[PDB]
C-alpha cells in the first residue's frame, strides 16, 4: 500500500557468488550434469505476467533434483521459467531480463551457462554440488538479482527450474516457442511510421563530442549494438543514462526525414554543434559518424550511386579512398555529405538512403560484405520491383577495383541506379 | 577590424563555502576565465592548501622540513597555514580512514574534523578517501560532528551522492562537491541527480576530474573547456555550477615530481620540479574554467596568487 | 569536400598524384595536398577555388631540416572542437649585454635539457638573438651560438634595419626568423627578407596599430609574418594574445591568420615559476612562439608534458609505448599486470600502482590502442594475443611469479587464458579503477 521495497543483500546460496567467477573452465572429467546441448533439450525464458500469476519468491523444482544424479557425469533436460509481473512491465523487456540472465548463471562457481531460447545448455560442476548446490539455488540467484538490477520494472518474480523430460517439452511449446514468435516478429515488422518516439543515444561522445545517435526502428545505432528496443529499454531502467525519448513530432520533410522536434533535441544534446539534421538522406544534413561504425557508404558520382566498404577490408575502394582513409573524415561527430557511417543491418533496411533514391543506389560492396547480407538485401530490393537477384548485378572486389572498369560493369548489369535521377 | 562580440547567455552559480568574514564565494561569471575584455568574471578563482590528518609520510623532503613541529597535530598544522600563508580555504584529507591503509573508524577521523574546523577562521574543504563505500559512512559523521561551519564536503560520487548529498547539504546544511570522471556527460548526469534528490545549484559545486601535467591532462582540459561552454554559451542549467579541482592531490604523486636528486641526477632539484609541477598543472586548468584549486607546497600558492592577479588585475 | 568537387573537371586522370577526382576532392578540403596540383583546372574555377579553400590561418615554416618547425595552421579555438594542428615552440632568450660566463651556462642548458618521451624529442628549439645596443658583440654572440653545436633554429630580434643587413648573413641560410618589422621600418624589412622569403616579425603598439601594420606588409605583397601580440603587462599581453585569435578564426580574418610570439622573458621579469605559469597559459591560449629566459628540467618536464598532451589529435586516440613496463625496481621475482595501451586505463592503472608498495611489472599487449573492451570486441585484446605478447616480451625470465593479473572487465578470457598459459596463474580482477591495489596486496 505505501509502495515500499525491502532490498536483499545477501545471495542465499551456499556457493560463492562474484562476477569474477564467470569465463571459468570446468575440467571435462569434473563435470557433474550437463543439461542441454544438441545432448538434451534446455531453454530459458522470460515472462511478463498478471500480478496474479506470480507469486514473489516461488522456486519450484519440477523433476528429479541434482543429488538424485549420483553416477557418472550425465545429461537431464532444464526447463527455467521465469515469471515476471510489474507496474510498468511490459512485454518489450523481456529480452533484455533474458540477456542478464546468462550472465547471472555464469557469475556462479562450477556453473557455467552459454546460449540462448532453446540453444542453452548449463554444467554443473562437482565443487558446487558438495557444497549443497541444488536446482533451487537456481531460482534463488535469478529472483535475488532481477529484484536488484530491474528494481524499478520488476515487483514480483517466479522461478520454476523443470527437469522432468514431459513437462520440459509440453511447457516449451505453450510459453517458450510462442513468445519466440512475438520477438522476431515485433523485430521484423516494426517501422518508423508505426512508431511515434525516437530515441537518442550519446555515449559515443566522449571522444566525438558533436555527435548524437537517433535511433529508429529500421535505423539502428551505428556500432550496431544499439537498437530501437534496446534504447526503449534503457531509458526505462537509467532514465538519466545515455538514451532518451525522441519525440516524432512537426514533420517538415517526411521522405527526407526531417521534423522539427529532431532538430531541436540534436541541438540540444550536441550542444549546439549540429542544428539541422536529416535521416533518410546523405547529401542534405546528414547524420554524424563516431568512429565505432563497421561499414561506410561514400558517394561516386560518375556511377550515380555510392559504394561500401566495411572495416575488416583491408583494401582500396573505387573511390581512391580505403576504410582507414574514409574514416578520417567521416567519423569524430562532423556533418560531412556524401559520405555516411553506419551499421552492418542497416544496409537492407527500406529507409537506407530513403531521400537519395533508395537502396538501388548501391553499386560496390566487398565480397565478403556482399554474401553476408545477400540474402536480405535481395528481399528488400525485390520491394523495388526489381529482379530478385540484387546482389548479383553489385559489383565486387573480385570483379574490379577502378571507377571506369566497374562503371563498365554497371553498364552491362542494366544497374537500376544508373537509369535513376542523377544523385548529384 | 571587428572587436569579436562574444555574447553568453548562461551564468555560472554562486555557492558560498564557509561562515564569517572569510567566507568565499565560487563562480558567478558569465565569459571564459581571465576574459576581463569580454564581461563579467563574477569572482576570482580561490587557491587553498592541503593538510593532512596524519604525518605525511611520503611527502617530499622540503615539504616535510617545512613543517616540522606542526605536521605531527592537524590541529596545529591548520592554525599554522592560515596565519603562515592565509589560505582561502584549506583542504583537510582523512587519509587514516581508507581502507587501503591505515584504515580508522569513522568516529575517529570525524573529532579530527571537529578540531580543526573549530580552531581555524578560514574555510575548511574536508577530503575524503578514494573508497565510495567508506566515503558514505565518513561524511555522514563528519558532518554531523562539523555543524554550523557551513564546510565543504567533496568526493560525492554517482555511487554515494544519496548518502553524502542527504548527510551533507540536506542534513546539516553543508556543501557537496559532485564529483564525475573527465567527461560532460557524466558531469552533467550527477548534476541532475542532485537537482532530483533536492539539491539545487547553489547548494554543491563541481568536480570534472583532475590530472598532473602530462598524464591525462587533455581529457581533463577538453572536459573544462566543453563544460564552460555549455553552460554559458548553450544556457545548460545543469552545468551552471563551480568547478573545484585539486591539483595537489595529482600534480605532486608524479614521478617527475616525487624524484630526488639521488633518483634522477639529471633532473636538478626536487623542491623545483614539485613547485613547477603543480603551478603548471595549477595554471592550465584555471585557464580552462576551473573556479578554485587546491595546493600543496606554499610556493606555489604565491605563484598561483601572482597569476591569479596579473591576469585580473 | 563534394563542394569543390562542383568545380574539379571530374577526368580521374591521376594527375594531382591522388587515384580519383574524389579523392583529390575530400582532402583539399582538408588542407593536406591543396589546389596545386591538379593542372587540369579551368580558370574560371580556380580562381574561385583558390580562395574559397584558403586557410583562415597561415602555416609558417622556420628552420632548416632537422630543426624544421611549422608554426599556425590552427582552424579551431578549442581542441576538442577539432585537433589543434601544430604546436607552440620554445625559445631561450639571448641578449648581447650579457657576460660570458652567463652565455654559457644559457647553451649548455639547452644542450643539458635532451630527452624523449612517448618517442617524441624534446628540446629547445629556437634561440632567440636580441640586439641591446653593441653591434660588435651581437655579431659575436651570433658567431659563437654557431660554433656551440646546439641544434637550434634562430630567431634574430632587431629592430636595426643598419644592423639586421649585417646579422642576418651569418644565419641567413638557417631559414632565420627575422623580428623588428615595425611602423617606419618595414619597407626596409620586407625587401631583406622577400628574396630569400623568412618569415618576418611584427610589432606595433595595440591591436589597431598592428591590425594597420599588417595591412601594409600585405599590400606590399608579403604574406610570410609572425606577429607579436605585444603589451605593457601580462593582462594586456594575454588580451592581445587571444584577440589575434579569435578576429582570425571567429571573424574569419586573413589580416590576423598568422602566429604569434610571444616574449614571457620581459613580461615575467625572469622569474622561472612564473614563466612557467604563462607558458602553460599561452600554450592554451593561442601563443605559437613562446620565448623565455632559460630553460632547465623544472621548466621543461610540466611544460613538454602538457604540450604533447594539448597538441594531440582528439581522433586518435593518445597511445603509451609497448613491451613490458616495470613499476618501481624492476627485479626477479613479482606479480604482472596487463592493459591494453589507451594510455589512459594506464595512467589510471599507473596512477593507482604508482604507490610503489608491492613491485609489479605491467605487461602491455599490443590491444590496437583501444580501450579495454572495445579492443575485446575488436578482438585485438584476446586470449591469443595476451598469451603470444608473453611469448614477445619475455616476461618468463625477468620475473619469476606465475602470478599473472588481468583487467577485471576482460571476464571470458580467464578461462581461455589458462589454457594458453597453463603454469601462470592468472587473477581475475573487478572493473572499477578501485579495485587495482586490493588484488595488488595479494
Ligand atoms: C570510446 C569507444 C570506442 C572507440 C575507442 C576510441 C578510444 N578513444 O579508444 C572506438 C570507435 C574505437 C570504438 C569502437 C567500437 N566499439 Co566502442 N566504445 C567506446 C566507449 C565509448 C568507451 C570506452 C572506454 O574508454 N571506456 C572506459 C575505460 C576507462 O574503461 P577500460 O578501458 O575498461 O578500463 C577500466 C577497467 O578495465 C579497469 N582496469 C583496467 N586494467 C585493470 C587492472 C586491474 C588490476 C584492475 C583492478 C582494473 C583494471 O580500470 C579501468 C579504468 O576504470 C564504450 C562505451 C562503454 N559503455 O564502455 C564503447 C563500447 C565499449 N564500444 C562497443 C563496441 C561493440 C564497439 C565496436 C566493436 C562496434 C563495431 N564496429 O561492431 C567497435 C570496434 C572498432 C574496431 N576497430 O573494431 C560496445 C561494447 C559491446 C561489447 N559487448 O563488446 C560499447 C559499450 C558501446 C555500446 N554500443 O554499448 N569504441
Ligand atoms: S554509436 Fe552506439 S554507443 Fe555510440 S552513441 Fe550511437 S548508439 Fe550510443
Ligand atoms: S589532377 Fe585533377 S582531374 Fe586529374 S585526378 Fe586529380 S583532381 Fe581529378
Ligand atoms: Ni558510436
Ligand atoms: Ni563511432
Amino acid at each position: 500500500a505505501r509502495n515500499i521495497k525491502i532490498k536483499i543483500t545477501e545471495i542465499p546460496i551456499p556457493v560463492s557468488f562474484a562476477a569474477a567467477f564467470e569465463g571459468e573452465r570446468i575440467r571435462k572429467n569434473d563435470m557433474l550434469a550437463e543439461f542441454g546441448g544438441n545432448k538434451t533439450k534446455a531453454w530459458e525464458l522470460v515472462m511478463c505476467a498478471d500480478q496474479g500469476e506470480v507469486e514473489d519468491h516461488k522456486i519450484e523444482v519440477i523433476g528429479p533434483d541434482i543429488d538424485t544424479i549420483d553416477k557418472a557425469p550425465g545429461r537431464m533436460p532444464l526447463g527455467m521459467l521465469i515469471k515476471v509481473s510489474g507496474t510498468n512491465m511490459q512485454k518489450d523487456f523481456e529480452p533484455v531480463l533474458e540477456r542478464r540472465l546468462h550472465y547471472f548463471l555464469n557469475y556462479i562457481e562450477g556453473v557455467m551457462h552459454v546460449g540462448q531460447r532453446n540453444l542453452t545448455w548449463v554444467r554443473i560442476g562437482k565443487e558446487a554440488f558438495e557444497k549443497g548446490f541444488r536446482l533451487k539455488h537456481f531460482g534463488e540467484v535469478i529472483y535475488a538479482k532481477m529484484l536488484d538490477e530491474f528494481g524499478s520494472v520488476v515487483d514480483k518474480c517466479e522461478v520454476t527450474i523443470i527437469t522432468d523430460p514431459g513437462k520440459a517439452e509440453e511447457l516449451e511449446g505453450k510459453y517458450a516457442v510462442p513468445r519466440y514468435k512475438e520477438r522476431d516478429a515485433r523485430l521484423e515488422s516494426l517501422v518508423d511510421e508505426k512508431v511515434d518516439t525516437f530515441y537518442s543515444c550519446n555515449l559515443c561522445q566522449s571522444f566525438a563530442p558533436a555527435h548524437v545517435c537517433i535511433v529508429t526502428p529500421e535505423r539502428l545505432g551505428l556500432c550496431g549494438a544499439v537498437s530501437w528496443l534496446d534504447a526503449k529499454a534503457t531509458l526505462e531502467l537509467n532514465p538519466t543514462g545515455p538514451c532518451q525519448a525522441v519525440p516524432k513530432e512537426g514533420v517538415v520533410d517526411e521522405n527526407l526525414g526531417i521534423w522539427e522536434k529532431v532538430n531541436e533535441t540534436v541541438s540540444k544534446i550536441s550542444q549546439g554543434a549540429v542544428t539541422s539534421v536529416t535521416l533518410y538522406s546523405i547529401l542534405q544534413d546528414p547524420m554524424t559518424s563516431c568512429g565505432c561504425f563497421e561499414c561506410i557508404t561514400g558517394i561516386m558520382p560518375e556511377a550515380n550511386g555510392v559504394v561500401m566498404v566495411n572495416r575488416e577490408f583491408g583494401a582500396t575502394t573505387p573511390l581512391g579512398m580505403t576504410f582507414g582513409e574514409l574514416a578520417s573524415m567521416t567519423g569524430g561527430g562532423v556533418q560531412t555529405p556524401g559520405f555516411m557511417g553506419h551499421g552492418r543491418q542497416f544496409i537492407a533496411s527500406k529507409k537506407f538512403m530513403k531521400g537519395e533514391g533508395g537502396l538501388g543506389r548501391i553499386v560496390w560492396m566487398p565480397k565478403e560484405l556482399k554474401d553476408f547480407v545477400a540474402e536480405k538485401l535481395n528481399k528488400t530490393a525485390k520491394e523495388l520491383y526489381n529482379i530478385d537477384n540484387f546482389a548479383d548485378m553489385i559489383c565486387d572486389e573480385t570483379i574490379a577495383t577502378e571507377s571506369e572498369e566497374v562503371v563498365k560493369f554497371l553498364e552491362e548489369k542494366g544497374h537500376p541506379a544508373l537509369k535513376m535521377d542523377p544523385i548529384m | 577590424f571587428k572587436k569579436p562580440t562574444q555574447k553568453f547567455s548562461g551564468k555560472i552559480g554562486e555557492v558560498e563555502i564557509g561562515t564569517g568574514e572569510k567566507a568565499l564565494k565560487l563562480g558567478g561569471e558569465s565569459v571564459l576565465p581571465f576574459y576581463t575584455f569580454d564581461g563579467d568574471t563574477g569572482n576570482t578563482p580561490k587557491v587553498g592548501m592541503e593538510i593532512l590528518d596524519v604525518y605525511p609520510e611520503d611527502w617530499i623532503d622540503p615539504l616535510k622540513d617545512i613543517y616540522k613541529d606542526v605536521a605531527k597535530d592537524p590541529v596545529k598544522w591548520a592554525q599554522f597555514v592560515e596565519e603562515k600563508y592565509s589560505p582561502d580555504f584549506i583542504c583537510l584529507r582523512l587519509i587514516s580512514a581508507d581502507p587501503n591503509g591505515t584504515d580508522a573508524a569513522p568516529e575517529d577521523c570525524a573529532k579530527t574534523a571537529k578540531a580543526v574546523v573549530e580552531a581555524i577562521k578560514t574555510p575548511l574543504v574536508v577530503a575524503g578517501t578514494g573508497n565510495h563505500e567508506k566515503d558514505a559512512k565518513l561524511f555522514e559523521k563528519v558532518a554531523q560532528e562539523t555543524e554550523g561551519h557551513n564546510i565543504l564536503l567533496m568526493s560525492a560520487v554517482e555511487d554515494n551522492y544519496k548518502s553524502v548529498g542527504a548527510a551533507g547539504v540536506m542534513a546539516y546544511n553543508d556543501k557537496v562537491v559532485a564529483e564525475s570522471s573527465v567527461d560532460i556527460n557524466l558531469a552533467k548526469q550527477i548534476n541532475i541527480l542532485m537537482n532530483q534528490l533536492g539539491i539545487d545549484n547553489t547548494k554543491f559545486v563541481d568536480n570534472v576530474g583532475c590530472a598532473a601535467g602530462g598524464y591525462g591532462y587533455e581529457y581533463v582540459i577538453s572536459t573544462l573547456d566543453r563544460v564552460k561552454l555549455a553552460a554559458l554559451g548553450q544556457d545548460d542549467k545543469t552545468l551552471q555550477v563551480p568547478i573545484i579541482s585539486p591539483v595537489s592531490f595529482e600534480a605532486c604523486k608524479v614521478k617527475e615530481a616525487m624524484d630526488s636528486e639521488e633518483d634522477s641526477p639529471q633532473w636538478g632539484s626536487q623542491e623545483d620540479r614539485t613547485v613547477s609541477m603543480e603551478v603548471a598543472t595549477a595554471s592550465g586548468v584555471l585557464a580552462s574554467g576551473t573556479d578554485a584549486v587546491i595546493l600543496r607546497h606554499p610556493k606555489s600558492v604565491e605563484v598561483i596568487r601572482n597569476f591569479i592577479k596579473e591576469l585580473l588585475g | 569536400g563534394l563542394n569543390i568537387f562542383k568545380l574539379t573537371p571530374k577526368k580521374n586522370c591521376k594527375d594531382c598524384g591522388f587515384p580519383t577526382c574524389l579523392a583529390f576532392s575530400m582532402k583539399v578540403a582538408a588542407g593536406a595536398v591543396e589546389i596545386g596540383k591538379c593542372p587540369h583546372m579551368s580558370d574560371e574555377a580556380m580562381e574561385k577555388l583558390a580562395e574559397a579553400t584558403a586557410p583562415i590561418m597561415k602555416t609558417i615554416t622556420i628552420g632548416k631540416g632537422d630543426n624544421e618547425y611549422k608554426l599556425g595552421g590552427e582552424t579551431v579555438l578549442f581542441r576538442h572542437e577539432k585537433t589543434f594542428v601544430n604546436r607552440n615552440r620554445f625559445a631561450v632568450a639571448f641578449s648581447d649585454s650579457m657576460d660570458d660566463a652567463e652565455v654559457d651556462a644559457k647553451i649548455q642548458h639547452i644542450k643539458d635539457v635532451d630527452y624523449v618521451r612517448i618517442g617524441e624529442q624534446m628540446k629547445t628549439e629556437f634561440a632567440a638573438i636580441k640586439y641591446a645596443g653593441n653591434k660588435d658583440k651581437y655579431l659575436a654572440l651570433i658567431n659563437k651560438i654557431k660554433a656551440s653545436g646546439v641544434k637550434v633554429a634562430y630567431a634574430l630580434v632587431c629592430e636595426d634595419v643598419a644592423v639586421m643587413k649585417e646579422a642576418l648573413p651569418l644565419v641567413k641560410d638557417e631559414n632565420p626568423l627575422v623580428y623588428g618589422a615595425n611602423k617606419d621600418n618595414f619597407k626596409e624589412m620586407v625587401e631583406l627578407v622577400k628574396g630569400d622569403k623568412l618569415a618576418l616579425g611584427v610589432k606595433a603598439d595595440g591591436l589597431e596599430a598592428l591590425y594597420g601594420l599588417v595591412e601594409e606588409i600585405q599590400k606590399l605583397g608579403y604574406k610570410n609574418l609572425v606577429l607579436d601580440p605585444g603589451g605593457k603587462s601580462i593582462k594586456e599581453a594575454f588580451e592581445n594574445t587571444v584577440q589575434i585569435r579569435r578576429i582570425n578564426i571567429e571573424g574569419q580574418d586573413r589580416t590576423f591568420g598568422y602566429p604569434s610570439i610571444i616574449f614571457l622573458d620581459e613580461l615575467t621579469k625572469a622569474d622561472k615559476f612564473m614563466e612557467v605559469a604563462l607558458s602553460t597559459l599561452f600554450t592554451l591560449k593561442y601563443g605559437s612562439l613562446l620565448v623565455l629566459s632559460d630553460m632547465d628540467y623544472s621548466r621543461a618536464l610540466p611544460l613538454y608534458s602538457i604540450r604533447q598532451n594539448v597538441f594531440t589529435d582528439p581522433q586518435k586516440p593518445m597511445t603509451v609505448d609497448l613491451g613490458i613496463h616495470g613499476i618501481n625496481n624492476p627485479d626477479e621475482n613479482s606479480p604482472v599486470l596487463c592493459t591494453v595501451d589507451f594510455a589512459l586505463t594506464y595512467f589510471l592503472v599507473s596512477g593507482e600502482v604508482e604507490r610503489s608498495k608491492v613491485p609489479v611489472w605491467m605487461v602491455i599487449p599490443d590491444a590496437g590502442g583501444y580501450s579495454v573492451l572495445t579492443s575485446w570486441a575488436a578482438g585485438k585484446f584476446t586470449g591469443a594475443a595476451i598469451a603470444d605478447e608473453i611469448k614477445k616480451c619475455g616476461i618468463a625470465e625477468k620475473t619469476k611469479n606465475r602470478t599473472l593479473l588481468i583487467p577485471g572487465k576482460v571476464a571470458v578470457l580467464k578461462g581461455e587464458l589458462e589454457e594458453l598459459l597453463p603454469d601462470w596463474n592468472i587473477v581475475i580482477s573487478s572493473t572499477e579503477a578501485m579495485f587495482i591495489p586490493k588484488l595488488l596486496k595479494e
